[PDB]
């Protein structure tokens, strides 16, 4: 009987075990393909050197 | 002349030049360079004794008593706080080219 | 090709710094390369000290780098050869041929760091190991595809005794193995290499089963701290890729700590307890935890410890013993009284020291023995002050028992011969067992005590008590 | 922070990924490697059977000692 | 943005400071771009000194990392039970994903003063020498310090398999649920470990919270503070929990090593002031909830390696002022044959009989008056016959009591089955049996009562106590196996 | 000059003290022994005698107490009658548990010191101070002084342990008011007394009562051993 | 001979500390032993190919109160094929060279030793 | 101008910090105005650690300091029999020049494990 119980049951947690690690990578790769687009966002668009100078010297400021 | 040396001041006075305090940031720069042919100025500005947020406090009198305190009092602390106080004076340099390209930078109706 | 530059910007000791360019910069345990008219200096990177500077670890002698040379990044943690292209063959830390045979020709090169396998990975065995020594296969039984540690001062027996277990379990085993000497005298090599061909285990115009990875103590601090993983690396690969046992000798592992003490210091680490650097536990771990058995191939692992000023105290020594299942302590006090190999019985363990695993009779005499001998060193505040008739009848008769079976512990190996100027003898476990049983029950109580010493079946013992008479 | 807050550009870039249903986006061969490496340690960690499927059972005659 | 994102400005021995986050709380956690996460112990004007749970090959220079808003948590409750999971509190054992019933701070505050009760209900472990001798109570502290290889986990090991007794039971307030914290073993330990309490099926109540040594140090820093949350959840519910660290050693040595690598100011022998802190603020979360509180219990039995004995190191010295008793193990004690080597000299318990079954406190006051004065006269067993008839007297019963004792690992026996082995012992009905005989005699002894006497034992299990009826009938029925022996 | 010029017994009420090893008014008295020998038995003793022989109030202060015993100490303290809630009070708790930090720790002395001084200004009355332990007191400083950077001293405590302990004791003295008597536990570390902490601890002690298990054994209450319990004020 | 090695080290610490260098035990240098052990492996026996030549070493040490336990000591016991320990107590019982056999060894051992000696002892 | 030459920044102890030298290699033989030589350990960007053989006494700040472009080595060969040198070898008997047959350096690679021999010879 419990022979029977863990092999189920074990196959079912199987099942679960597969899904979340899917979804772990899956959101690894998710998340992290953010670093790559926001590396390109910076160091391309000239118009985000802009908003550079910007939020920076309101450190200056606030800190004082 | 080099770049990211160069891009320090350019990315400290990039928010000068909005302002227009090139003049603060630029005059300001050029005392950072006679503070380094200061012999005195050379047992302080690279002295290890000090420790790394005391010798910055000490800087102040040199931010408040030699042209900085604005544009400057900010680069100040930054120019002592990895301890890039010796090749300082060649980005200083790269403000008066950058310095000047802030001038046809802008929109140029009137 | 698409290489990054680099250039070094200080140079102490071990410790070479090198200044990259932005965006350019190496994560750690990567290696670097810094040609010179003489050969090539690997480096190592460790930390990152920020500013596009990164901090290396000189995998060479570091005399003739000049303030700026160019340095060429591998892209990667060094590489070493793997595969039965590597067998039969010398190889250095950097994974370089150093016997004189030309290029290991090798189908894959495999970095020398690596995670640990995964909990779910680890699978846990029973199998006893049969070596042939008494003093262990009756009380501390080495199991198969477990780790192994041959604690000892300095002058105790280390050294001739790994070399026996590989004079009769290399030959006797029908796979692979790997020698990693970290931190050693290189004549010890030397003999081994000799060894090894005059055995039939390595032939140069045949086939080898077993390679060997040397990183001396002649080497600097940076070999020494990383031979033990290029060694341990080319083991791994016939675990998991080949599936097949493996037979892992490292001797010693003491110097992969002492070689990283040396330079925690110039890293800027603030020196933990006694010296050593507070990353003992960890880098100590992340090294025992590789080396072990999972379910794609079994690996018996024999590594020699160093116990500095005969102290089992010391961190070094005191951390490696939860990384071993089978501990083979020797003890100096030992050695002085001409007892060898000099094991201590009572601080010498094993996991395979339980009834459902060795047997019940095996369980049973050798429990009886490590008693005997412990009562015999509890009376010896008597013997030595009232003497041997003061003791009881129980108690000279176990007394004059225990002093037969300590000197019956000792074996001759065929590896100290030279030094003992008898033969070696091996010893089967199931006549062991049976030998010390029949003195258990008095059968020998008429034998003189010099007819045990140095002595391996049995049977020679009583050949030995009539020869003498003679 | 006031200027700080202009977490609006991330959103924007989570919006485009989560936008795309082909896949996981940008594939890359080694996804499917890493996946079948895990894929495999499961089966390590439980069992060699075919998970879609029931189980078998034969089982052991009792033992005495 | 730069108040809740920062770039890495040094990395390297598993620490990189990064400079940003100017809202971040303390010890919180953060996540790089790689995905290794980490948490800010140091929190500098400039920058901000944060640890990692891996490689420190992820992390590189000027790489980005974001906050998480929240303080180490691990989730609680009843799903964990025959599970095996990480300092964090991650499935390490592949059975699928965790039902917790919720989450609780790695850091929680002890009970007060005012919300506790005076320990009153036992622990019993299933060993003679330990409940007859040193008792454990549940909410108590004792401490199992000893050298290496001297029996540490046999004691603690021991108590969770002695647990099928109640556990398997109808009753909630009689179970014990138990929480073993590996810290700084070997995987292959922890998978045999593991693999022992199953072929005595005991992981049905049993908590494995796994900390490698091939893991970062954090995680072996965390480890015991996660283990210590899921157990209180039993104890907040009205419920009892033993949790075992095995071993602060081993805890104290990665924390070291954190704080070292940080620049923090190093004290006797490489520890940090705070380190004291660290244990107290542990131990003292285990505790006896009051009857308004719930009457819940967390039992704790910390584990401390010494080096030779030398229990005047730093790291014990802070341990053994904490916990509330020892049960000191010397190697000596176990080579000669005495299994558990419990020395009963160091060994002692601050609550006592406090938390002892009245059945055994009956047979067990005196036990202690005889081994005492056993320690005092052992040197007389050394020399002839010329002793006196008086001191004689004591070693007959101290080499046979000391007999008694040994008990074989993997063996644990209820009060039950104790009782009338003490008892015997006690009186003196086992000094005209021979010393070699005394292993074989509570096998056949045991056996005898549960097939001739067997109301009586079941008596002692109930009622827990023994009345001048039990005392005249257990005395009986020995003398009558004695002499049919 | 508000210093006494004399010093004189202060009558506790029992034989073993009076006779043997007396307190001394104003003075520090070392008492030694764990559980098992009756230790709060012996100090709700002194608490109420003194209240009836001298009408003084008692300060007892915890550093470093086990949460454990805190409870049990301040429910047995309602059960012998040095504390009602319905009536009147004669000892005043102040306990700080092991899981403080070191900042509280090595301040909980000074909190129940402060509060005795003042029945000894204003009202002018022989008050009892007891604190247990005076070890974890200096182990306290010693956390403290490490973590604020400060190097370590010999047997790693702390150099300002000299001046420390004497802001504690000092404060406790018979003044022209009134007077503040201390009873305070000791433990020897690893049992030696060249120890730093101990050794200093001493250069206070004017006398100290010990608590022998053996004592207690014998049926003798309490457990004060005649033999080790020695005072500087046992002179003609 | 090297005559000895306890003050090179001493010179050896000299340097670092004064050069900055971060001490490890005693203010010794990390690398200490390497100071040692890329010294001594430099004496061996060479191939025959190599010209059957050989550099024998006989390293000597000072130890402090007859503490062999010591940091530099136990260093270099590591790396030599053993020891000739001589103590002072049995010097004076007349004991001259005072040898001590109980702790002096040779790792190799009789191949070393004379033949025609070897046979009487 | 510097990449053979340099200017002392600090001396004392022995040791001197000189500034410049940015072509000298690890362990180089270095020469002061004063006459006295040194030897390179530390290498940095700011300035470079050097060790003297001889007193300090002689070295001032603003020195002139020159490099030898070879690795610390001493005269070897037959010659030296019966003769006593000190550290670099120099001769301190009073006996004449060491007639040396080759030189070789300080630190040089222990023998190959290849080719070795187990010790026989008394
Ligand atoms: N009660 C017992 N009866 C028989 N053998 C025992 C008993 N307790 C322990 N052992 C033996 O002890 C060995 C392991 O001891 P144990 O694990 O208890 O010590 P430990 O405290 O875990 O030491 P370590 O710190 O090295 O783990 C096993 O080989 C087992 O044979
Ligand atoms: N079987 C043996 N019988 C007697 N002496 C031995 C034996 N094995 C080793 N020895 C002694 O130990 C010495 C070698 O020690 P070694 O194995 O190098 O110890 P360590 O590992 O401490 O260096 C030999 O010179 C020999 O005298
Ligand atoms: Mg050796
Ligand atoms: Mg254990």
């Amino acid at each position: 009987l419990h022979r029977v119980y863990r092999e189920v049951k074990n196959r079912l947690d199987y099942h679960i075990s597969v899904q979340n690690m899917m979804r772990q990578k899956e959101q690894e790769h998710m998340i992290n393909w953010v670093e790559k687009r926001v590396v390109q966002s910076i160091s391309a668009q000239q118009e985000k050197e802009t908003i550079a100078k910007c939020i920076a010297d309101l450190k200056l400021l606030s800190k004082k | 002349i080099y770049g990211i040396e160069g891009r320090y001041a350019t990315a400290l006075y990039s928010a000068a030049s909005k302002q227009n305090k090139l003049e603060q940031v630029e005059k300001e720069l050029l005392r950072v360079g006679q503070i380094l042919k200061e012999p005195k100025m050379a047992a302080s500005l690279l002295n290890p004794y000090v420790k790394r947020s005391v010798k910055v406090k000490s800087l102040s009198d040199m931010t408040a008593k030699e042209k900085f305190s604005p544009l400057t009092s900010n680069l100040i602390n930054l120019l002592a706080e990895n301890g890039r106080l010796t090749n300082t004076p060649a980005v200083i340099s790269a403000f008066s080219t950058m310095m000047s390209v802030h001038r046809g930078e802008v929109p140029c109706t009137v | 090709s698409t290489p990054i530059t680099g250039k070094v910007t200080a140079v102490i000791g071990a410790i070479v710094d090198v200044h990259f360019e932005q965006s350019e910069l190496p994560a750690i345990l990567n290696a670097l390369e810094i040609k010179t008219p003489q050969g090539k200096l690997v480096l190592e990177v460790a930390q990152h000290l920020g500013e596009n500077t990164v901090r290396t670890i000189a995998m060479d002698g570091t005399e003739g780098l000049v303030r700026g040379e160019k340095v060429l990044d591998t892209g990667g943690p060094i590489s070493v050869p793997v595969g039965r292209e590597t067998l039969g063959r010398i190889i250095n830390v950097i994974g370089e041929p150093i016997d004189e045979r030309g290029p290991i020709k090798s189908k894959l090169r495999k970095p020398i760091h690596a995670d640990p396998p995964s909990f779910a990975e680890q699978s846990t065995s029973a199998e006893i190991l049969e070596t042939g020594i008494k003093v262990v296969d009756l009380l501390a039984p080495y199991a198969r595809g477990g780790k192994i540690g041959l604690f000892g001062g300095a002058g105790v027996g280390k050294t001739v005794f790994i070399q026996e277990l590989i004079n009769n379990i290399a030959k006797a085993h029908g796979g692979f193995s790997v020698f990693t000497g970290v931190g050693e005298r290189t004549r010890e090599g030397n003999d081994l290499y000799r060894e090894m061909k005059e055995t039939g285990v390595i032939n140069l115009e045949g086939e080898s089963k077993v390679a060997l990875v040397f990183g001396q103590m002649n080497e600097p601090p940076g070999a020494r701290a990383r031979v033990a993983l290029t060694g341990l690396t080319i083991a791994e690969y016939f675990r998991d890729e080949e599936g097949q046992d493996v037979l892992l000798f490292i001797d010693n592992i003491f110097r992969f700590t002492q070689a990283g003490s040396e330079v925690s210091a110039l890293l800027g680490r603030i020196p933990s307890a006694v010296g050593y650097q507070p990353t003992l536990a960890t880098d100590m771990g992340l090294l025992q935890e590789r080396i072990t058995t999972t379910k794609k191939g079994s690996v018996t692992s024999v590594q020699a410890v160093y116990v500095p000023a005969d102290d089992l105290t010391d961190p070094a020594p005191a951390t490696t013993f939860a990384h071993l299942d089978a501990t083979t302590v020797l003890s100096r006090g030992i050695s002085e009284l001409g007892i060898y190999p000099a094991v201590d019985p009572l601080d010498s363990k094993s996991r395979l020291l339980d009834a459902a695993v060795v047997g019940q009779e095996h369980y049973d005499v050798a429990s009886k023995v490590q008693e005997t001998l412990q009562t015999y060193k509890s009376l010896q505040d008597i013997i030595a002050i009232l003497g041997m008739d003061e003791l009881s009848e129980q108690d000279k008769l176990t007394v004059e028992r225990a002093r037969k079976i300590q000197r019956f512990l000792s074996q001759p190996f065929a590896v100290a011969e030279v030094f003992t100027g008898i033969p070696g003898k091996l010893v089967r476990l199931k006549d062991t067992v049976a030998s010390f049983k029949a003195v258990l029950e008095g059968k020998y109580d008429n034998i003189p005590e010099h007819a045990f010493y140095m002595v391996g079946g049995i049977e020679d013992v009583v050949a030995k008590a009539e020869k003498l008479a003679a | 922070l006031d200027p700080v807050q202009k977490f609006v550009d991330k959103i924007r870039e989570y919006r485009t990924k989560r936008q795309t249903s082909g896949g996981p986006v940008d594939a890359g061969p080694e996804y499917q490697q890493d996946l079948d490496r895990e894929l495999f340690k499961l089966k390590q960690m439980y069992g060699k059977a075919d998970m879609n499927t029931f189980p078998n059972f034969t089982f052991e005659d009792p033992k005495f000692e | 943005n730069l108040n809740e994102t920062g770039r890495v400005l040094a990395v390297g021995d598993g620490i990189a400071r990064v400079f940003g986050l100017n809202n971040i709380q303390a010890e919180e956690l953060v996540e790089f771009s790689s995905g290794v996460k980490g948490m800010a112990l140091n929190l500098e004007p400039g920058q901000v000194g944060i640890v990692l749970f891996g490689s420190d090959r992820l992390v590189k220079e000027g790489e980005l990392v974001k906050r998480t808003g929240n303080i180490v948590d691990v989730p609680v409750g009843p799903g964990l039970l025959g599970r095996v999971v990480d300092a964090l509190g991650n499935p390490i054992d592949g059975k699928g994903p965790i039902d917790a019933a919720g989450r609780s701070r790695a850091q929680v505050k002890a009970p007060g003063i005012l919300p506790r009760r005076s320990v009153h209900e036992p622990v019993q472990t299933g060993l003679k020498a330990v409940d007859a001798l040193v008792p454990i109570g549940r909410g108590q502290r004792e401490l199992i310090i000893g050298d290496r290889q001297t029996g540490k986990t046999a004691v603690a090991l021991d108590t969770i398999l002695n647990q099928k007794r109640w556990n398997n039971g109808s009753d909630e307030s009689k179970k014990l649920y138990c929480v073993y914290v590996a810290v700084g073993q070997k995987r292959s330990t922890v998978a045999q470990l593991v693999q022992t309490l199953e072929q005595h099926d005991a992981m049905k109540y049993s908590i494995i919270v796994a900390a490698t040594a091939s893991e970062a140090a954090p995680l072996q820093y965390l480890a015991p503070f996660t283990a210590a949350s899921i157990g209180e959840w039993f104890r907040d519910n009205g419920k009892h929990a033993l949790i075992v660290y095995d071993d602060l050693s081993k805890q104290a040595v990665a924390y070291r090593q954190l704080s070292l690598l940080l620049r923090r100011p190093p004290g006797r022998e490489a520890y940090p002031g705070d380190v004291f802190y660290l244990h107290s603020r542990l131990l003292e979360r285990a505790a006896k909830l009051s009857e308004k509180e719930g009457s819940g219990s967390l039992t704790a039995l910390p584990v401390i390696e010494t080096q030779g004995g030398d229990v005047s190191a730093y790291i014990p010295t802070n341990v053994i002022s904490i916990t509330d008793g020892q049960i000191f193990l010397e190697a000596e004690l176990f080579y000669k044959g005495i299994r558990p080597a419990i020395n009963v000299g160091l060994s002692v318990s601050r609550v006592g009989s406090a938390a002892q079954v009245k059945a055994l406190k009956q047979v067990a006051g005196s036990l202690k008056l005889f081994l005492a004065q056993y320690r005092e006269v052992a040197a007389f067993a050394q020399f002839g016959s010329d002793l006196d008839a008086s001191t004689k007297q004591t070693l007959v019963r101290g080499e046979r009591l000391t007999q008694l004792l040994k008990q074989n690992q993997y063996s644990p026996l209820a009060t039950e089955e104790q009782v009338p082995l003490i008892y015997a012992g006690v009186n003196g009905h086992l000094d005209g049996i021979e010393l070699s005989r005394i292993g074989e005699f509570e096998s056949s002894f045991l056996s005898y009562l549960k097939s001739n006497h067997n109301e009586l034992l079941t008596e002692i299990r109930e009622k827990g106590e023994l009345s001048k009826e039990l005392l005249a009938s257990l005395k009986s029925a020995t003398e009558s196996f004695v002499a049919t022996f | 000059a508000e210093q006494s010029t004399s010093a004189e017994i202060l009558e506790t009420g029992i034989k073993v003290v009076d006779l043997l090893a007396p307190y001394a008014r104003g003075g520090k008295i070392g008492l030694f022994g764990g559980a098992g020998v009756g230790k709060t038995v012996f100090i709700q003793e002194l608490i109420n005698n003194i209240a009836k022989a001298h009408g003084g109030f008692s300060v007892f202060t915890g550093v470093g107490e086990r949460t454990r015993e805190g409870n049990d100490l301040y429910r047995e303290m309602k059960e012998t009658g040095v504390i009602n809630l319905e009536g009147e009070s004669k000892v005043a708790l102040v306990f700080g548990q092991m899981n403080e930090p070191p900042g509280a720790r090595a301040r909980v002395a000074l909190t129940g010191l402060t509060i005795a001084e003042y029945f000894r200004d204003e009202e002018g009355q022989d008050v009892l101070l007891f604190i247990d332990n005076i070890f974890r007191f200096t182990q306290a400083g010693s956390e403290v002084s490490a973590l604020l950077g400060r190097i370590p001293s010999a047997v790693g405590y702390q150099p300002t342990l000299a001046t420390d302990m004497g802001l504690l004791q000092e404060r406790i003295t018979t003044t022209k008011k009134g007077s503040v008597t201390s009873v305070q536990a000791v433990y020897v570390p690893a049992d030696d007394l060249t120890d730093p902490a101990p050794a200093t601890t001493f250069a206070h002690l004017d006398a100290t009562t010990v608590l022998s298990r053996g004592i207690s054994e014998l049926g003798i209450y309490p457990a004060v051993d005649p033999l080790d319990s020695k005072s500087r004020l046992l002179d003609a």
